């Protein structure tokens, strides 16, 4: 759910920031490295 | 699992007395999770202090306490009159909960003697073979009193039935009932009943007292 | 508008069940946990059982284990808990509580209900008996005088007792019982002006809704034991 | 609704895993088909 | 837990001004539009104002346009109304209702609340007089017996009217009043056994909170005009 | 705007007979908004029917009415006794509501004769220099009825107070009151004080009086 971006923001993340109020920590970085997979993913289609 | 323990279980205080209780930790435990609750009487308690410093909505300035590590506190600095009740301390744990024991506070007052008043058995039990003589003793402080049966002189013991009040909020005294329940036969083979009320405000017991005068 | 309020409890026999309720209004109910926390009458708190928002994540302490069934509806907006083979020691008072934070499972616990009073024993229901009271006499007849109401040899807990239908509730004090021999025993007394009484008439109402009994009893004053 | 990621967590699946348990099978191979078959008509401009 | 309840009202001059308001509870408040209807006493429904959830766009009738004033304050989750300078046909009853599908407005109006009296005139407020009734005479006296209160000469409307405290209500006939030269006037009976009065006494109850007149009056069993 | 127009505005019914009222338009409205309300005694209205042929939640199945264009009803097949209320129909606009006149239905049962009681003046009118002689009549069907008053046979109409009463849940009968209001020097004048009941049930108007014997 948290890599197709939906609802990570108001239904996910910030619900866990009212208990453990680092988590940011550990998912900002994540929708950095699978979306990075995502657009190398693509080009390599295009170079295909 | 964890478990805590209060201190003290008792302790009395005055308007304009600052007071401050304990809830003691079995093991080293953060911050973050140890509630604070408050139970009136005959009320569901209430929450009271979310996190160990920061208070709940309608909560006066009156009311902190803080710390760390493994003890705790709660500290009322101008005590009102109607902070006399049971509070409550709360820790989580890998799945459970535990609360704590209880911590009562009461209000004083000035001294007094207490107010004596004894019934007879009405007509009805008499019909039923037996008899309760009660033994009232209304508005006294404080709560600590002895009181006494005799029966022509005999100091009977047997058949004593105690049980006390709730501090009032209207004047901060005691009440008590007392009674004697006898049986048919019993209740004719002699003649005086006294009771008597011991307290530390008078040396002397009075007596409160019936006869067998058109009885 | 939140609220919470409880039914079911009353007598059951050791060797019986019993099936609670919680009502639950005002607040999205399918967006918190659920907490059912017990009361002992000795002044102690203890914890029963919990249940997560959507239904599937239990949780139970050691010292119960396997013995209270606890589930969740979202649209009937209720709670239930079922009891199977009781033991003596769950004569306590029972609450239900909302976890604080959302989505939550045991945090702390910001609004409860107020009771509900379940008392396992091997006694019988019985019902009261009312018995009025006056003094015997009284030295130079002051305007204070006193009169009682007595409660006596009743099951189980609770028992109502109010004056002239909850009229008067100044200089009284009400008693708590205490249960002697499979009986409970329970004494009031009320303090008025020697002019009041015998000019009004005061009746003691007592309401026993666990035997339906409804006694009232009114104070003669101090009919001599004398017979020509 | 479901094929244009919007709310498809939250709003659709979620509330039938309340009462169907293996509702991710149909609806989480449906998101790896469209999706590919998406990009690849993206590639198609791009060569062009 | 969906109410609509409502406030203010009373008797205003002509030339004066009113400030209404609407309790709602239970329901999303940001998520509805919501509208006042009046009902005429003369049995006629009218419409006077809607405003949308936002609360940003307004809607009002050509008949009273630029004179009346709609308002809404989310957090505070509560309805408003702010009248200026009345005419005389507003008497009449005010409503507070919710529109049916969301986000909407005009639609249909699914909950309602219960009503606000206003009235708008040139009288003076006055205080009732209560006068109790009892029959002459009857031939053979039969048991069907019949009593009667009379509530002449107050201002204005309402007035409540019970009987001892509202025991009973059984073979009573509650009349509405009829205005007659700026004073209301009320009649009322009740029919008991004549074995029951005038051995039981009862007292017509008049509440009239406009004045604050508490007025009881017992019925004397036709006391003849003689005097030596 | 859109005006709309009912017939009947007045019909009575008994329980076994279908009923079915108008709601008639002043020009061609789509079916997707128009709507039914229902106001029994005393209460706020309550929404009836959705869309013209959908029913909302808390209504039997008894209930239907439909077409389309410029004309619609309601019709009841099985009409209950709590079916005696008052209706109503509304139609959107460009931005306005505009909803019916009134739709009211009765109940019907047998025919009665009316109750007629009169009373005196009590005591503390007389001293405050006026009187009033009221004339009860309860619990009668139908609702049209006529009174007169006679004051030594003299046919006198001035001072007459009239009000009706609400159709009864409990025999579907009417009852009415009638006071004559008078001064006192008037009250003194004359002897004799008649009110009458005339109806169709009773071609003799009965006679309930009173005297001057000890007044």
């Amino acid at each position: 759910q948290v890599m197709t971006l939906e609802s990570w923001s108001m239904g996910i993340v910030r619900p866990l920031m009212e208990v453990y109020p680092y988590a940011w920590v550990f998912f900002i970085p994540f929708i950095f490295v699978v979306t990075f997979v995502m657009i190398n993913l693509v080009v390599a289609i295009c170079v295909d | 699992e964890i478990v805590l323990t209060q201190s003290p279980a008792l302790m009395a205080a005055s308007p304009g007395e600052k007071v401050t209780i304990t809830c003691s930790v079995s093991l080293s435990i953060s911050s973050s999770n140890l509630f604070w609750y408050q139970q009136k009487s005959e009320t569901s308690p209430k929450p009271w202090i979310y996190g160990t410093s920061k208070l709940a909505s309608g909560v006066p300035v009156r009311f902190s306490g803080s710390g760390s590590g493994t003890s705790y506190s709660l500290t009322i600095s101008s005590m009102e009159a109607e902070d006399a009740a049971t509070y409550y301390c709360q820790q989580w744990s890998s799945h459970s909960f535990t609360f704590g024991g209880g911590t009562k506070l009461e209000i004083k007052r000035a001294d007094a003697a207490p107010t004596v008043s004894i019934f007879p058995p009405s007509s009805e039990q008499l019909t039923s073979g037996g008899a309760s003589v009660v033994c009232f003793l209304n508005n006294f402080y404080p709560k600590d009193i002895n009181v006494k049966w005799k029966i022509d002189g005999s100091e009977r013991q047997n058949g004593v039935l105690n049980s006390w009040t709730d501090q009032d909020s209207k004047d901060s005294t005691y009440s008590m009932s007392s009674t004697l329940t006898l049986t048919k036969d019993e209740y004719e083979r002699h003649n005086s009943y006294t009771c008597e009320a011991t307290h530390k405000t008078s040396t002397s017991p009075i007596v409160k007292s019936f006869n067998r005068n058109e009885c | 508008e939140v609220q919470l309020v409880e039914s079911g409890g009353g007598l059951v026999k050791p060797g019986g069940s019993l099936k609670l309720s919680c009502a639950a209004s005002g607040f999205t109910f399918s967006n918190y946990a659920m907490s059912w926390v017990r009361q002992t009458p000795e002044k102690r708190l203890e914890w029963v059982a919990t249940i997560s928002n959507g239904g599937r994540y239990t949780y139970y302490p050691d010292s119960v284990k396997g013995r209270f069934t606890i589930s969740r509806d979202n649209a009937k907006n209720s709670l239930y808990l079922q009891m199977s083979s009781l033991r003596s020691e769950d004569t306590a008072m029972y609450y239900c509580a909302r976890h604080l934070y959302r989505y939550d499972v045991g945090g702390a616990l910001d609004y409860w209900g107020q009771g509900t009073s379940v008392t396992v024993s091997s006694a019988k229901t019985t019902a009261p008996s009312v018995y009025p009271l006056a003094p015997v006499c009284g030295d130079t007849t002051g305007s204070s005088v006193t009169l009682g109401c007595l409660v006596k040899g009743y099951f189980p807990e609770p028992v109502t007792l109010t004056w002239n239908s909850g009229s008067l509730s100044s200089g009284v004090h009400t008693f708590p019982a205490v249960l002697q021999s499979d009986l409970y025993t329970l004494s009031s007394s009320v303090t008025v002006t020697s002019s009041t009484w015998p000019s009004q008439s005061i009746t003691c109402n007592v309401a026993h809704p666990a035997s339906s009994t409804k006694v009232d009893k009114k104070i003669e004053p101090r009919g001599p034991t004398i017979k020509p």
